[PDB]
């Protein structure tokens, strides 16, 4: 199981910003993690197989929203609004069973990783 | 194809089922779970709904082991359970599991796969998790579909490595009917008309969802399948064959199974009628979602059982008469949804809740179903391939709580330890599926052998009035004998024709001359006259005039006259004539003299005395000269229990017999008075307050009379009763045997619901050897009614059958039994059709058949 | 059928019926 993050960058702060995690069989929970250097990995977002349950973080609820597109295997995350507070290395993750999880460690594939940068 | 189904409506020999048929039994997870606060289980809406609209149940949560020993007792191959959703996953949706459901889920697939025995999982019986009713509407937000597609993709997961037959929604027509409906159901809302086809459609989008799911992501490594669980009613046409009855037929099951069988097991759609009556209410397909409905489910997941019939308001009748016929409802899903492969999901009935372990009728409900289940497999090439019983154990029983019983097995609400009691139909279901079928052992295997070169074969009429060969009856009668190979011919005379005075101071002596060319004739063809005096019938009690008006069979005179009327007789026929019958069945005329229960034993003293003076007047002035043999016949049914797991219904029958044969048997062949069963069985139903009625002592001299009065023993034997102990309340003879009957609607049967029971001609010889001795047995009376008017194959099966089980009672328990008289002879056109030959004189098959038999002296090698 | 009762199909008789001999 490869995953592989894309669209991060550089975004005016109050601006959007949208992620895809593209992957490489069976159903999975699709999951995000941000991470800023030297700091705990912090979960932001997940959703069940056919998308009946998200999680969000309370730091991004309203603003993130998560969703997907099992025809193309891929999971996006919709990020309206950003502060500079959503600066991190965005990590997309993949769960096999279908139980919606918030902790780093129930997840079982990771994404290499992209970086988000919000400046003035 | 769709509307094939209404075709429907415009002798089966098979005991058991198919090699490799499957045997099953269920449950529904919030019937018998209990629990429902614990370990973090989420409340349902029936939690809320029973909390709100009424007032630990099995408690299989907490005993699982105790249902385990259950299943290993009844023997199933399947077990058919339901994954209570709120357990799993308290808010329904898929956040943190509740690790101690999944855990009891996990230990009972476990349990099952190590004890050989098949899960089949339910994911939705009805207990949707009350938080999606709160925040969604539950089935009425489409956001369901995911909601549901989600949880059952976690139970593939968890589960699916040890399940290979689910089902995701039990019955989703009371699903929306009685939620949304009529309110009976969770969450309760009545009248909600556009409610229930909106739940409706989303409950078959949710299912086509998970069966796709099922279909791309589990199928391939988990090889199992998926279907859903269609309940439906049955109905027959008000009017015999009334062409729009049978359309509002059709209607009515449209209405109720092909709602959501068409879409999932027809064309893809809802069915066009309702479409129409439904224009716009109803929801709408679009054409693709047509092509992703069709064709959702591996099998026809069926249920039949009582949820789909009570109360009244379950289904539109339409007018027409409801039916608890299954054969016909598989057989109206064989034409609709083109032959699929069926597995009964849910089959049984209910009990009060009062009955505990001795569900007699339970037994019989299940016996009727899977009779109409085999006469579909057989009869009409169903592809029935499996059945699950319903339920394993008592439970709370949705709005009727706990006020009817469904399981096999009887629970003690009221006790904490909870056990699971085997009722009878346990046992009975137990055995069923040991034998894959009904059980095959009451029938032991033909025999091979003959009867003594000396066998008396008979055919038996009734009265025959008078009118040699002048004579135009003795002609057409003589024509009918000479076509049978019998040796002797039975027949009854008219005491009020012979004697109409009933004093011997006015004989008919035409009467008796008719009756002698009767028998003269008959010796002329080789054959011997058994001459019965007196043959009591409905239509004819028998009597000549003045001695029923002075009370018929209450007056002692009665037995005198009779003693007249057996000399005359025996002076005018006794020459010709060696075998006599003095009366007909005596016993089975207690029912003429219904009233006083005092009046039938006193008409039946008089009917022993008046039996008694005739056989000692041939005795001692006939019999030197004449040589021969006075006897009376005895209706003379077998009996056997119909609970035969209540040691009280084996009671019952000894006492059926007790009141049925040895009522007159005892005095007459034995002792000289009555049998002491009866006696001191009379005693307490009157030492107890229940009855005023005295079964009277007879004197020395009575007894004295009647104490060896016969030269052998005569026995009409047509069928087996199926008796139950019930005590009943009056002081009619009936009341005092304390029996009511069964009819086992189950077994082959006449017109007239006369069972064809072969072996009970052989259990009774053997009672009637073991109370009365070696004394010599004539059958003088045996057989059946038949609609056929040429080929009656009914009458010739009971005859090759019984004819082989007194076979069996000769040739291996020697019983000293002497012949066998069939029944009968001719019939009239308005009697039932009991004759080997037409009312026109037309000769039956079976005739053929019985003239085979007699010149082979039974079934040899 | 009467299915409210738990004998719908009305097995439970009571009635023993004449023989065969009784209606002739």
């Amino acid at each position: 199981v490869q995953l592989v993050e894309s669209g991060g960058g550089l975004v005016q702060a109050g601006g959007s910003l949208r992620l895809s995690c593209a992957a490489s069989f069976s159903p999975y929970v699709g999951g995000w993690f941000r991470q800023a250097p030297g700091k705990e990995r912090e979960f932001v977002a997940a959703i069940s197989w056919s998308g009946g349950t998200k999680l969000y973080a309370d730091s991004v609820k309203g603003r993130f929203t998560i969703s997907r597109d099992n025809a193309k295997n891929t999971v996006y995350l919709q990020m309206n609004t950003l502060k500079r507070e959503d600066t991190a290395v965005y990590y997309c993750a993949a769960r096999r069973i279908n139980e919606v999880l918030t902790t780093a460690p129930d997840y079982d594939f990771w994404g290499q990783g992209t970086q988000v940068t919000v400046s003035s | 194809f769709s509307g094939d189904g209404r075709a429907i409506w415009s002798l089966f020999l098979y005991d058991t089922f198919p090699k490799n048929f499957f045997w099953g039994i269920g449950t529904g997870a919030l019937q018998v779970e209990g629990s429902w606060k614990k370990d973090g289980k989420g409340p349902s809406i029936w939690d809320h709904f029973i909390h709100t609209h009424l007032k630990g149940s099995s408690d299989s949560y907490i005993f699982l082991e105790k249902d385990l020993s259950a299943l290993d007792f009844i023997g199933v191959s399947f077990y058919q359970f339901s994954i209570s959703w709120p357990r799993l996953f308290p808010d329904g949706i898929v956040t943190v599991a509740n690790a101690k459901g999944l855990q009891y889920y996990s230990t009972l697939l476990d349990a099952l796969v190590l004890r050989n025995i098949e899960p089949i999982v339910t994911l939705y019986h009805w207990d949707l998790p009350l938080a999606l009713q709160e925040k969604y509407g539950g089935w009425k937000n489409d956001t369901i579909i995911d909601i549901f597609n989600d949880y059952a993709t976690y139970c593939f997961q968890m589960f699916g490595d040890r399940v290979k037959y689910w089902i995701t929604i039990h019955n989703p027509y009371l699903v929306a009917w009685h939620g949304y409906g009529t309110g009976m159901h969770a969450p309760g809302e009545k009248g909600n008309l556009a409610a229930v086809y909106t739940v409706g459609h989303n409950l078959i989008k949710a299912h086509s969802k998970v069966w796709h799911n099922y279909n791309t992501h589990f199928r391939p490594h988990q090889k199992g399948w998926l279907s859903i669980t269609l309940g439906s009613h049955w109905i027959e046409p008000q009017r015999s064959e009334n062409t729009m009855d049978i359309f509002k037929c059709q209607q009515s099951m449209v209405s109720v199974l092909g709602w959501f069988a068409n879409p999932i097991h027809g064309d893809g759609d809802y069915p066009e009628g309702m479409r129409k009556k439904l224009f716009s209410v109803l929801p709408i397909f679009s054409e693709a979602e047509k092509h992703e409905m069709r064709g959702t489910a591996d099998f026809f997941a069926f249920s039949f059982g009582p949820n789909n019939f009570k109360p009244l308001n379950t289904m539109a009748k339409m007018g027409q008469n409801v039916s608890l016929n299954l054969r016909e409802a598989l057989n109206w899903i064989k034409l609709e949804y083109n032959n699929p492969r069926i597995l009964i999901a849910e089959n049984g009935w209910f009990t009060d809740s009062r009955v505990k372990t001795e569900d007699t009728t339970a037994i019989y409900m299940m016996k009727n179903f899977l009779s109409q289940v085999l006469q579909a497999i057989r009869l009409d090439e169903i592809r029935v391939f499996g059945y699950t019983a319903w339920s394993l154990l008592d439970g709370f029983e949705w709005q009727d709580a706990y006020t009817i019983r469904r399981g096999l097995f009887y629970v003690d609400f009221n006790s904490k330890q909870k056990e699971r009691k085997p009722k009878s139909s346990a046992h009975y279901y137990k055995q069923i599926i040991r034998e894959n079928g009904f059980s095959l052992k009451e029938s032991t295997p033909d025999v091979q052998g003959q009867f003594p070169c000396d066998f008396s074969w008979g055919v038996t009429e009734s009265v025959l009035k008078p009118e040699c060969t002048d004579f135009v009856n003795i002609k057409k009668q003589l024509e009918m004998l000479a076509r049978m190979k019998v040796t002797h011919y039975r027949f009854a005379l008219d005491w009020a024709s012979v004697l109409p005075t009933g004093q011997l101071s006015a004989v008919n002596r035409q009467a008796l001359r008719y009756y002698r060319c009767v028998v003269s004739e008959g010796l002329k063809l080789g054959i011997s006259a058994m001459v019965t005096l007196y043959y009591p019938t409905h239509a004819h009690l028998g009597l000549p005039e003045p001695l029923l008006h002075a009370d018929g069979w209450l007056n002692p005179s009665t037995a005198e006259a009779f003693q007249a009327y057996a000399g005359l007789c025996f002076q005018e026929l006794g020459d010709l004539v060696k075998l006599w019958i003095t009366i007909n069945e005596p016993n089975r005329l207690s029912d003429i003299y219904n009233r006083s229960g005092n009046d039938t034993y006193g008409a039946a003293h008089n009917l022993l005395v008046a039996h008694a003076l005739a056989w000692r007047l041939y005795d001692r002035q006939f019999r030197p000269s004449q040589r021969g043999a006075v006897s009376l016949s005895l209706h003379a049914d077998w009996a056997e229990p119909a609970n035969p797991y209540a040691d009280s219904h084996w009671r019952a029958a000894e006492r059926f017999l007790q009141f049925e044969i040895a009522w007159f048997a005892e005095p007459l062949f034995k002792t000289g008075d009555y049998p002491a069963a009866m006696r001191e069985y009379i005693a307490s139903k009157h030492r107890r307050g229940l009855s005023s009625s005295a079964l009277p002592r007879l004197t020395e001299a009575e007894r004295r009379l009647l104490k060896g009065t016969v030269d052998f023993c005569a026995l009409n034997h047509f069928t087996t009763r199926f008796v139950m102990h019930e005590q009943l309340a009056g002081s009619r003879y009936d009341s005092d045997r304390d029996i009511q009957f069964l009819q086992d609607i189950t077994r082959l049967s006449s017109p007239t619901r006369l069972a064809v029971i072969p072996w009970g001609v052989r259990k009774l010889l053997r009672w009637v050897r073991r109370n009365y001795g070696d004394m010599d047995i004539y059958i003088t009376a045996s057989g059946i009614d038949d609609q056929a008017l040429e080929d009656d194959r009914l009458r010739k099966y009971y005859l090759g059958k019984y004819l082989q089980e007194v076979l069996k009672a000769y040739l291996i328990d020697k019983v000293r039994i002497k012949g066998y008289y069939a029944f009968k002879l001719a019939e009239e056109k308005s009697k039932p059709r009991f004759g080997f030959f037409t009312s026109d004189f037309k000769a039956k098959s079976s005739i053929q058949f019985y003239n085979k038999v007699i010149s082979s002296r039974g079934f040899p090698f | 059928p009467d299915v409210g009762s738990s004998d719908p199909l009305s097995m439970v008789g009571g009635s023993q019926g004449r023989s065969p001999s009784y209606e002739s």
